[PDB]
């Protein structure tokens, strides 16, 4: 959110976010689907991997073309700029390669239940399959797994030469005017890795966000559609929507209380930095002069470095309880729904496995929050000892 | 392939029957081997089926707690259990078996059936006779005899003409059953100038209470 | 329970013909196979999942349709095939066969021969007599037989017993009994078997004589 | 491997390594399990979690502590320490403790199979099954799945303090001695931050080899037990141990062949490494003195900073491409292996399951070396850096 890159980053952010917004509601829930009337879009989706022309899809991608492509003119007139290019499209493009990979996630999802049920026909009465159609099944799921490949190889690179550009351009902007920041401490150590490690520690967790919104908005119609072969929850009895709101409960409330008992660890971690940095720089004349080891000292230091840094270890077992206790109960909630329904005969095995797996891929894309903690340590300390080093 | 259910099999009202089906041929571990229920009513039923390699079974829900089905891999066989039998179990019963591993051929074999009756009364013993023209009869090029089994049970009976060397010109007719008695007749079509210039017979055995009897059916 | 309706339940034809029958079902099937049990025997396939014909067998029988409703159709019937033709459906587990469908060969009009046997010597001895009147080769099935003593009507006490259809030549036959005791066969001299049949306006008769022999 | 910690680095290692490998092989193969005959050792597992007090573990518990015993006490009187403690036994209970945790998961493993055969039995006869068995076996999985967690937060507090430990040892040996390496430049970074890196990311390592090991060794009886089911594989046919020999091939080289395709990566990252210093280095210079700023010599520093910086992303798609088709072939080669099985119908559902998982845990334990890059980029550098800062 720099000056040299992203032309305002005051305007900008919000125009983006409102545009978002309002391009949104025009299609989800406003009605868009109705340029789907002027065309022939028939509206049903094949399985295999053929399913990514019909129509159904190939309206939806002329129509990102067209919303970005309004927006980006409007600032290409408005503010120029000199990195713009990449500044504006290249944030369009990274958004729309992982919406494209989380619906390759929800083919495979549709997927698994045709290949159950068959396994399960082929195991009740064997005269009726013959190995081809095993085959063919394999066939399709390769089918698809080929795209998912491409499709990552070329985002990944992409991706990592967007950061670099990040890189070179707030380094320019920084060493244009090396004379009046010529004299701050530790010129070089700030412009030389800072500048790096904000920017793509920046790109990674954002990049995370998104993704983390995209599955859940993605897998809800599902659960909606397919909560009508499950009418009873296991004990609460019958609840209009028993599934979706179970699911929604479940993974909302598990990261919220899991992130709210370990609110106090910022601060620890952040005291045991200072404490470390002060033994260091009084470390530092220790080693031109000839009066500063002070072994006394020194072992005071030490002992402060000590002291602090043992209750971090000790308020940490509270936010390891909690983590492992919900990622194993994990394990046997999401089949714990099906009890009664199982047991009445109702469902067959493959819209067990498609439910389970729709438990399975929210929870595993939510794993950010317990390994985006970096959010919490060190970017905040990049930003502000490089906001600080900037008067 | 072969199949070879048992013998014939006559039961007392109540007590429960064992049946079985040896194949040889094929191994019973690629197959299915149900059984098939035909009462004198020509309709054909479903009793049950069973996959040997691991060793399930499925029945015809009425027929459930009746009959059971069991297998054994070890000599290739199956048997069927029939328990508490009424006067409506007078049937046929065919094994067979379904190709489900390994399909080439005729996927679908049928054994041969056992008859099996139920009902009170005890065995008899047949009496054969034999049955001549009338005199004066042979001014014709073809002379007709016959051979008339009376009063015996119960099923079944084999009848046969000069031990088989006679299967031109022979019809015999189905039995019938009158008072707990059953009778059967048979006759034979011959050239006049064979008879009597050659000897003629008719071979009946019984192998129920072990009968057999032959008669010559000797020219008044 | 998928309910099979099969029919027509009787059928007749002459050779070089064609003929046609009917499996219906009650719901989707998918799986079916045509059967054909002679008389006195086991049944045999044609057909399996309805047309994929099984080893060896004359290549006039063929059928095919799908979803609730097929057919069997047989090239050009001959002598060769009186039986009796099944169905079964497959898609379920229990399994329900059909109805069977009695198949005849016509053929011209034929007379039948009528024989008769005197009570044999040794059944004297037994105790009781028995008088026996056979009729041999004759088409079509419907006959009826006459018992008459000294030309006086007797009716009951009669046993008979149709055969099944010929496999070769396509006729019949029928046995009649008349078993009486030794004192009323011992009281009367003639005996006569009597038949009439759409062969001919006029009874056939057959008589003898209890005291010529 | 300091002299501080670990009494002596030299003949230490060798003696660890063989007695290890004289124990194993006795107990292994020497039927070390004459014991079991000594004892009334029934031999027959329970599936509950009344299984971790058996006579069968209960030995084995009791040999472990003889073993470490003995070795401990060799070099408790060999040559003394300070830290002996810590180094000898800590380094012992870390290892028994994963131990421990690779038997959790075979015994979860081990309870995989009934689960899902009740279920096959319900869903194909409504007529058998009631809720109350379902809760009995959902009772079983979380009576196991409460111990595991106990251990695993007790686990992490002892590694993390342990780690400590170690830091503190080889800070007071290189503050004993101070005044001779005073002199070397840059000390302080190297006194401050080499020591607690160096120690973390070898402990990390360490234990994640450990535990790879264990968990070959610990599964490949399991699959000859259960070997006995799937005869014929599909295309190459019959082969006596058709399980085993695929799952090892299949893990063993899928990370060999993944790690040979990358072999290049480490050179490419050491230049930058050094591209990066030396521009760090002509930038501190013109910090503090005349101008030493010389566009020219900055524009020259940073191209050849740039254009040996692409090289790396370059040379990185080639890892990509493998790293991905395997992963994703790997969803369906598990199952790809028991389609003639399940058509012979020797399998059922919940024999088919123990393996699927076998294979998963499998490879989920053997994902380490995607993530072992720290090991060859900065470990080394550190390993140079901080034995060169020793005359």
């Amino acid at each position: 959110m720099f000056k040299s890159f992203f032309p305002k980053p005051g305007t900008f952010f919000l125009s983006a976010f409102v545009w978002a917004l309002i391009a949104v509601i025009f299609w989800q829930a406003g009605g868009g689907d109705w340029v789907a009337r002027i065309t022939g879009a028939s509206g049903q989706i094949p399985i295999s991997a053929a399913r990514f022309w019909s129509l159904d899809f190939l309206i939806f991608y002329a129509y990102y073309i067209v919303c970005v492509g309004l927006f980006a003119l409007f600032w290409f007139i408005y503010s120029p700029h000199r990195w713009q290019y990449w500044s504006i499209l290249g944030t369009a493009l990274i958004i729309f390669v992982t919406w494209f990979l989380v619906e390759v996630g929800v083919a495979v999802n549709a997927w698994y239940a045709p290949f159950y049920d068959l396994i399960q026909t082929a195991l009740s009465s064997p005269h009726k399959v013959t190995i081809e159609q095993f085959y063919r099944e394999v066939g399709v799921f390769l089918g698809i797994a080929l795209i998912a490949v491409v499709i990552s190889v070329l985002n990944n690179f992409f991706v990592s030469h967007y950061v670099f550009r990040w890189r070179t351009a707030m380094n320019e902007y920084y060493m244009a005017n090396w004379q009046q920041l010529r004299h701050i401490e530790g010129a070089a150590q700030r412009v030389q890795e800072d500048t790096m490690r904000f920017a793509s520690t920046l790109e990674n967790m954002g990049v995370s966000f998104i993704n983390a919104i995209m599955t859940l908005i993605a897998f809800l119609p599902v659960l909606v559609t397919l909560s009508a072969h499950v009418p009873e929850l296991p004990i609460i009895g019958h609840i209009p929507y028993g599934l979706v709101i179970a699911a929604i409960v479940w993974s909302l409330m598990g990261t919220g209380l899991l992130a709210v008992v370990g609110i106090k660890l910022p601060g620890l971690e952040f005291k045991n930095q200072r404490v470390e940095a002060a033994y260091r720089k009084e470390l530092v004349y220790g080693e031109d002069d000839a009066t500063r080891a002070t072994p006394p000292t020194v072992r005071e230091l030490f002992s402060a470095v000590r002291k602090n840094y043992f209750r971090l270890y000790f308020h940490y077992m509270y936010f390891n309880i909690a983590r492992i206790l919900y990622l194993q109960v994990d394990n046997v909630f999401g089949l714990f729904l099906l009890f009664p329904s199982i047991v009445a005969g109702t469902i067959t095995l493959g819209l067990m496995t498609q439910i389970t797996n729709v438990f399975g891929q929210v929870r595993g894309a939510f794993q950010y929050l317990i390994n985006s903690w970096t959010t919490l340590v060190e970017l905040m300390s990049i930003y502000k000892r490089l906001r600080s080093f900037e008067h | 392939l072969k199949l070879l259910d048992s013998g014939a099999e006559l039961v007392k009202p109540g007590a429960s029957v064992k049946l079985s089906c040896t194949a040889s041929g094929f191994n019973i571990k690629d197959t299915y081997m149900y059984w098939v229920k035909q009462r004198p009513d020509q309709g054909l039923e479903w009793i049950g089926r069973i996959d040997p390699a691991n060793g399930n079974s499925k029945y015809d829900p009425k027929f459930q707690g009746k009959a059971t089905i069991t297998a054994d891999t070890s000599s290739n066989t199956a048997y069927l259990q029939v328990s508490s039998l009424t006067s409506e179990d007078t049937a046929v019963y065919y094994c067979a078996r379904w190709l489900v591993r390994g399909r080439r051929g005729t996927m679908d074999y049928w054994g041969q059936g056992t008859s099996v009756t139920v009902s009170s009364a005890k065995t008899t013993a047949p009496s054969v006779y034999p049955l001549a023209p009338v005199c004066g009869d042979t001014t014709g090029s073809s002379v007709t005899l016959g051979c008339l089994v009376k009063g015996y049970f119960p099923e079944p009976v084999t009848l046969t003409w000069n031990s088989g060397s006679l299967s031109s010109g022979v019809h015999t007719f189905p039995a019938v059953l009158q008072s707990d008695l059953y009778t059967l007749s048979s006759s034979v079509t011959v050239t006049s100038s064979t008879w009597p210039s050659q000897s003629i017979t008719c071979n009946v055995a019984h192998p129920a209470s072990s009968t057999k009897v032959d008669k010559k059916i000797e020219p008044r | 329970d998928i309910v099979m309706t099969q029919s027509p339940a009787i059928l007749s034809a002459s050779p070089g013909e064609k003929v046609t029958m009917t499996c219906r079902a009650s719901s989707s099937v998918s799986y079916m196979h045509w059967y054909q049990q002679k008389p006195g025997s086991s049944p045999k396939p044609w057909i399996y999942a309805t047309s994929n014909l099984a080893s060896g067998v004359p290549a006039r029988f063929s059928g095919s349709g799908s979803g609730t409703s097929y057919s069997l159709t047989i090239s050009r019937v001959e002598a060769e095939d009186a039986a009796t033709y099944y169905c079964q459906q497959w898609s379920s587990n229990p399994r329900t066969f059909g109805g069977g469908t009695k198949l005849e060969i016509k053929r011209a009009d034929a007379a039948p021969t009528v024989s008769i046997f005197p009570p044999s010597s040794e059944q004297l001895t037994s105790g009781g007599a028995s008088v026996v009147c056979f009729l041999n080769n004759f088409y079509p099935k419907d006959i009826n037989v006459k018992w008459k003593i000294d030309g006086s009507e007797r009716q009951n006490g009669v046993l008979n017993s149709w055969t099944d259809q010929d496999s070769k030549d396509s006729t019949y036959s029928m046995s009649s009994t008349l078993t009486l005791t030794k004192d009323e066969y011992e009281r009367h001299n003639s005996y006569t078997c009597e038949a009439t049949h759409k062969t001919s306006t006029s009874p056939i008769v057959k008589s003898f004589n209890r005291n010529e022999c």
